């Protein structure tokens, strides 16, 4: 249930919240970047990444609930667009 | 393919790996799966 932290590092977590940030937002431009906002969403990310990371059991389920996560996050974006045309 | 190579090869190398570049049909599971995929990455 938490043994596999003892292999998971800083540094994996942290690679790892950078990927769940560009797949929420994959390229935002210099002013996006910039916005207080960008930091909402860096902060989320965080918190999913870290929500995931004590809830998992195994380090491949970790990496399947990000996934799932991002899945379901993507889903809810695209569908908001769709929802406007 | 229609896109010339070199085309595709200037998109590729400036597109972050969790980006989507198409909207092609692949079930949930697959997508799910390719996720995990670019998470394991280095
Ligand atoms: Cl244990
Ligand atoms: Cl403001
Ligand atoms: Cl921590
Ligand atoms: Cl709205
Ligand atoms: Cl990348
Ligand atoms: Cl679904
Ligand atoms: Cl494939």
């Amino acid at each position: 249930r938490k043994g596999w932290h003892e292999h998971v590092t800083q540094d994996l977590r942290s690679h790892l919240v950078h990927k769940l940030v560009q797949a929420i937002f994959p390229t935002p431009d210099p002013a996006a970047l910039k916005d207080r906002r960008m930091e909402n969403l860096v902060a989320y990310a965080k918190k999913v990444e870290g929500d995931m990371y004590e809830s998992a059991n195994s380090r491949d389920e970790y990496y399947h609930l990000l996934a799932e996560k991002i899945y379901k996050i993507q889903k809810e974006l695209e569908e908001k667009r769709r929802s406007r045309l | 393919n229609i896109l010339p190579s070199d085309i595709m090869d200037f998109v590729l190398k400036n597109t972050p790996s969790m980006q989507a570049l198409g909207e092609s049909p692949e079930s949930k599971e697959k997508r799910i799966k390719e996720l995990e995929l670019l998470l394991m990455s280095t």
